[PDB]
């Protein structure tokens, strides 16, 4: 839950 | 706790060659991770820290990259004074959390 | 910059023995203290630190209560001592530096000395 | 890499490379989010992104008491959707991993606006005590005007943020020359600082001299460092707390001189209680350094923000059968430039 | 068919009105429609006025020792009485046959933009009337509207603005959520409803409940609330809260178990004399009365920051062994059903 | 004739004034007329200015060591000294020629249209100097009224404007009303009065009071008090008040007697030292002085929002067997005679 | 005193 | 809706005689409840009554001290005692309700029980 | 203080079709604050009118009352067979409450 | 307008002899009182006074101590008592008035009489 | 302590003369100062007041005016029921401070 | 330092 994080991809 | 595991455990590395070592993770970090090398006996020095962070005066042939819960520690040409072990820490959460070292054999 | 540390010896468990760390090129008020502890054929392992700005302290599981830390700032030196000694806290000792703005990583190391303890 | 947030419903998201912004007194990096949802879900409605910055006291979860004194200091807002400056490298590289649900929108912060600061509570003085916010909300409604929902919302909080600037400045040093009333005996005192800047935790040290041509003997020396704050939210207001402090009866007989270099340390830990203390924002709940001292923009502007901080030392002479006196020399104190 | 009256100390000026509470539809309210007794020969010379005004107000009138009357107005106007300056209502004229040629009337609008009359009960260390807002009138002679007061020459007076009980029923109101912990998939679901969006004053609530436990723990025990909120906009947005009825109860809820069950509740006042900040429907000057309406707002947006607003609602938590205690809330309307 | 004059530490920046209070007719006031010297070298091309205030404070100047200093000014004027830019007066021209051509003159004129410098009694808990409204005049010399000021650069001044007894008396203050009981017709009249609509500060005042008790119960006590109403228009409109002199007696009227006597009171500070917010004329800096004196107002309605003021009134009290006192009051003037 | 009623007439 | 009472009959004076009146149809906390007697050749008469949501009770003076009443509101149901029994006191006695907004008059009533003592 | 009560007339002749009025006289001025019963003799009291005008549900239009400061007044306009019975009124402006005493039927 | 003295006469030292003076024409809570006292071939000292508004005493070094001075305002009148009597407390003293805004010098003034004590 | 000294002591001057009797002090006061008359073994009574401000109900021959420490008490024609001694008092600080008195004497 | 004087000359 709260914040969460991710990729660029490519 | 925070469940670490390196690997692999040894390797030949004639001077010249380009290698992987990697540190698994029981649980997501983002950054807070950093390894070190060292001469058995002496103290740790580091070479990368926030996953990505070369230290300074760090010959630019060590690199590495995260994913997620895996992080990588590359080396692109083994040299004959970096024969030596290595080892891993993460950081996110106390206490800290670290990997067991690795051979040189020829 | 140097750390230079003091104290040990093979001693026969169940006392205590103190531990003394100072440093030069750096205040403490900047700064936070950490040891950490290897064995034959094994690593490093963290067993506490100090945190001087904010006043806090930590310890493993393995050594509370038995282990107790300080520093003056009078000195820019730092200590711990740790208590019914016993062969399974026989182990090379280092103490360590950091950045307090931000933690990333120790950058700098005592010579880091063993300390052992049995019968034999 | 990239952060994410997301409704209650799941259905609305927001995407976002930043958390903490620089002023450079000219400029501070543009807010250039994206937002995700598949308006089948809406089906009607109209999405919208909002901003402020809002002075707060009082925490949101559910406190039983007077609270959310919510003036706010400015508000903007934009539409994600239906369509109406032009994407970034990253909002366009955000697109092309999202898909064409992901709609981007963008704001620019004004130059004059606070920076995130917090007061210390108090032991009764309890929950979440007054601040200055930057915080962002998106949501979905037919209009502005109809009451949102948390299926339909998706909130976040943000910071302004300040760095050492690269010139130094003048050396800072006072004196002044006490004469008495009977004849031209005198005491004159004088003192100087490492620096007019410092970063936090750093040692100060003082250099401190007394000519004493009076009748008297000077008894004791003081020194401390005191912070300063201003609020100019209807009306101007100031409040103030010595930080750290040192004596010593460092004796000055009258026809002698004396000179010495003392130091000090300005620290959190021994003021945990000192309810009214300043600390630059924390996120939602954290620890964090004694306020850094804000740097002002080299023009006059309308100074009507917020709330502003700045230190100073003071020293003062204690001398026998009376006749103390003390001065004062201000400087600076915050975060060197990360790299 | 009574009619009020109120009158200055020397009598000699005197008013009358057929109402003191008015009530508001959100698209209109009922006129001020009253009428003003006086014969000119003791004043002569004076010009005759009367005055509205909506007041927010602390501390009594009556003799106080202590800083008081932060008299911020809301809303005020002014009519001329005397000399002669729409047309005269039904009972204005048969009031006026009645009185005579020296009654003389006079007329105001109330718009639709303004708060109802409500006031906050004091603590046992306050004194005096604690802080509210009031409507109220005033006439009196002088020879202008700044120019001085006198007691002989003026009159006062009070009134109120009320709300009463739509015709047209909404929604049922329920509200659930799901509750998982980290270990795995395994949830835990929490449902509540209630009888109906309205209700009067006195009466009983019924919370239906539901529990789905799926997770890894057993809840423990189980709270339920009602709540009232308030706002407060006079010069800056604020908020006041207070729990007004609240029931603790033991059941529970194993792990791969399901539960539900119903309970009831009662808002009233006897309990709660002491809780300082409660809110009240406003009395006239110092009667007992009923915990405060649930003030309607108009179906337009407005500037909605005037005075006083209110609102209430219910909250259900759930109480677990080994953590995780969670709740959910949900809001209703109360106000007294519309008069015969 | 002597002449006052103040300089800035670095010496250089000096004024002159021959003047420290000034005289309110509610038609004029006479102007501030000093005169500023500086060589400047000093400066070496900085611009000078002298600046006006009146100033709401509160909180000590004094190193204090708490939240304080709620400026809100009310009034401000500024003006340049040099370079230069309403004609002198005698004793600006006089001073001119005393000092020589570094010293130059300025001017304002206070408006109409503010208060009198007023100040209230601390109380023991609280600390350092009450809140309080005062005139203050300062020069500095800057290149613009936006920089940051020094001390060597500026040099301050603190000064108060003020009222005396008007020459004109007027009518006698007396108050009386015919009240009774429900038993019957039977009535209880009362009555009182003083001996002027003026005094001076610590002369006694005598109340003429009379008693016509026709009703059905006998009087049991007299009391009298004379009270301080003081009003504040910062941004609310808001009252505080004190009873500050007080006496009483057990006199008797029976049922169908009458009755009369004359008593005597006199204010005084003495006994009142900690009664906090207690009203006092504007001293400089620290000193004792008298109660605050009745500020008069204009003729004119006005508006006057300017935070502090002030009036006294006279109140009698009948305490009377089985039940049924009551009470009335009535106001007066007090401020010092014109001086010499 | 207070407040008081009165009548129709008529 | 409905409205029933017990408790006794013809007693020695002196004592005390507890009785009771449960309701039905509505909830007594938006309601109040009164008891009423008349007698031989007599009509009605208060003698004292509850309020559930003010808390508030008054008495008649002929019985204050000497009598007591109470409600639960978990049985919707009123009660009173009161205490050392006299013949004056025969009476036949009333339980009845009213609107606690507002009260007009008393708008259902108990079938109402004898009490008598010598 | 006790609101001092005395309802008027005592007893006449009914036989079915009549007008007639009853009322009721109080100590001191009361608003409206009143209302008036009938019952027959051993059965419960039941209300007829309140705040001296308000007619209650379901009750024949034979019955009305008025008000005039101290005086209160019912009307009976048509006598009926039915409503053969005894009267009350009673009067609460101030608690205690306070009423009258009854009426005859005698043919 | 008048002022008045009481009490003296030649007595034996370090005893007590008290003074008294009433006033006429002016109100006592408006105004201030003093005593000075004089001697043979010689000026005039302060003493002591008293202001009644504020309620302040001020003393002599000389007289610190010995020297207590009073009034009430039922009477509109001034006393003060002193003791420990020297000899050269013998003296002719004063009794005098002031205005209290603002003070402006002694504008009228007792009769005042001889007090001498001696062995 | 404040210092006084007036000076002269006493010289003589029949009937008409002008002459000044001058009052010094240790430190400055801005105007805190007046003088007296009085014949021997009577009340003193006051001349100059403010060092300046003549009392009223004295004639003009009085005058006087300050510079700085200095006070200046003068005469432009003395009188022939004047001669007497003459008193200078100031009272900036408490405790007041006097002088030594000035036998001025006919010839 | 304070308050002071001077002259008119």
């Amino acid at each position: 839950s709260f914040t969460r994080s991710t990729v660029d991809t490519m | 706790d925070i469940q670490m595991t390196q690997s692999p455990s040894s390797l030949s590395a004639s001077v010249g060659d380009r290698v992987t070592i990697t540190c698994r993770a029981s649980q997501s970090v983002s950054s807070a991770v950093a390894w070190y090398q060292q001469k058995p006996g002496k103290a740790p020095k580091l070479l990368i820290y926030s996953a990505s962070s070369l230290y300074s005066g760090v010959p630019s042939r060590f690199s590495g990259s995260r994913s997620g819960t895996d992080f990588t520690l590359t080396i692109s040409s083994l040299q004959p004074e970096d024969f030596a072990t290595y080892y891993c820490q993460q950081y996110k959460y106390v206490p800290v959390t670290f990997g067991q070292g690795t051979k040189v054999e020829i | 910059v140097q750390l230079v540390e003091s104290g040990g010896g093979l001693v026969q468990p169940g006392g205590s023995l103190r531990l003394s760390c100072a440093a030069s090129g750096f205040n403490v008020y900047s700064s936070s203290i950490h040891w950490v502890r290897q064995a034959p054929g094994k690593g490093l392992e963290w067993v506490a630190s100090i945190s001087s700005y904010y006043g806090y302290t930590y310890y493993a599981d393995s050594v509370k209560g038995r282990f107790t830390i300080s520093a003056d700032t009078s000195k820019n030196t730092a200590y711990l001592q740790m208590n019914s000694l016993r062969a399974e806290d026989t182990a090379v000792y280092y103490c360590a530096r950091s950045r307090q703005f931000w933690y990333s990583g120790l950058d700098y190391w005592g010579q880091g000395t063993l300390v052992t303890v049995s019968s034999a | 890499r990239v952060f994410k947030k997301s409704s209650p419903n799941g259905k609305l998201t927001v995407y976002l490379g930043k958390r903490d912004f620089v002023d450079h007194l000219d400029k501070v990096d543009p807010v250039d989010g994206v937002v995700l949802v598949d308006p089948d879900y809406l089906k009607d409605r109209k999405v919208f992104v909002t901003l402020t910055v809002a002075f707060r006291y009082g925490r949101e979860d559910c406190d039983v008491l007077g609270l959310s004194f919510r003036k706010d200091l400015f508000i903007a807002n934009y539409q994600a959707f239906p369509p109406t400056r032009p994407p970034t490298r990253l909002q366009e590289r955000l697109l092309r991993k999202l898909g064409q649900h992901a709609h981007p929108f963008f704001f620019t912060i004004p130059q004059n606006l606070p920076s995130s600061v917090t007061l210390q509570p108090g032991p009764e003085d309890t929950g979440k005590a007054l601040g200055v916010d930057f915080e962002i909300r998106a949501f979905v409604a037919k209009s502005l005007e109809e009451k949102s929902h948390k299926r339909n919302s998706v909130r976040l909080v943000i910071r302004k943020v300040q760095f050492a600037p690269e010139k130094p400045g003048p050396q800072p040093s006072a004196e002044t020359t006490r004469h008495f009333l009977m004849s031209d005996r005198s005491l004159h005192l004088e003192a100087s600082l490492d620096k007019e800047l410092y970063y936090h935790g750093e040692p100060l040290n003082v250099n401190v001299h007394v000519t004493n041509n009076s009748t008297k003997t000077v008894k004791k020396i003081k020194v401390s460092v005191r912070q300063y704050a201003d609020i100019v939210l209807f009306s101007t207001a100031q409040y103030k707390v010595p930080v750290a402090q040192v004596e010593q009866d460092d004796q000055v007989s009258p026809s002698s001189t004396f000179s010495k270099v003392y130091t000090i340390t300005p620290f959190l830990a021994n003021n945990r209680e000192k309810r009214g203390l300043a600390l630059d924002g924390k996120l939602k709940h954290e620890d964090t350094n004694l306020a850094s001292s804000t740097i002002v923009k080299e023009g006059a502007n309308k100074e009507v923000l917020g709330i502003l901080v700045s230190y100073r030392v003071k020293v003062k002479l204690v001398v026998s059968r009376g006749g103390d006196v003390s001065v004062e020399l201000p400087f600076v104190l915050m975060h060197p430039k990360p790299h």
